[PDB]
């Protein structure tokens, strides 16, 4: 599960490379 | 969710642009 | 110019973080 | 914006949260 | 170590604030 | 394993955003 | 100053992959 | 000053996420 | 090149895959 | 699994900071 | 390569170093 | 400081080791 605490890491920053102008709105799971 | 998605399996920038805006 | 997106890219990084479970929201155009 | 609030001057833990929703 | 502590099990941030000077 | 490796940069960055002025110390497993 | 404070998180970063198992110290000049 | 550098660390973020499956060499004096 | 222009205007993800290897 | 492909994040990363000037050759396919 | 060798087993700054020029 | 003596200009990586353990 710690894997999944570091890839959201990961997650979040690619999104906002990817998205940048638009950008997201993130969530984290159970 | 995306976590779900993309932490399982790899997203490509393509893919990830599903959970943009 | 591009200082904002580069600390944009902390940002995100630094509310993952903050925001744990609570998730947030993010754009560019502040 | 956030931008123009924490990336012209460090925002703290406090500040920040303040943007978690 | 906090690898061990922190690595292994989840570490909110009040838990790592224990690893500050 | 790698893992640590990796998460411990990880602490590292989370460490850097909290100890604020404070500061802090740093030292890896063996 | 962001300025430092962007460039520090770079700097925690590069310290934890240069010092290896010596680890290193990190401090906030106020 | 340093901007260069810093905006290098991230743009490197952003060749990989791009590249990937395909990788890339890079080069500090383009 | 791409660096000097990436680091003074923001570059768009799809011109980067020209360095890919 | 991403483990691989969040290592080589971290990997493009640290050679950056690593290498600075003499820039490097991050390879997958040969 | 550069992912066999050092997301396998950990990299030492020596032997990412090999990666430089 | 590592800040003034490395934000100021690039830090080399040996000048970076004067702040390891
Ligand atoms: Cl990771
Ligand atoms: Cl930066
Ligand atoms: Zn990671
Ligand atoms: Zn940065």
């Amino acid at each position: 599960f710690v894997n999944q605490h570091l890839c959201g890491s990961h997650l979040v920053e690619a999104l906002y490379l990817v998205c940048x102008e638009r950008x997201f709105f993130y969530t984290k799971p159970t | 969710g995306i976590v779900e998605q993309c932490c399982t399996s790899i997203c490509s920038l393509y893919q990830l642009e599903n959970y943009c805006n």
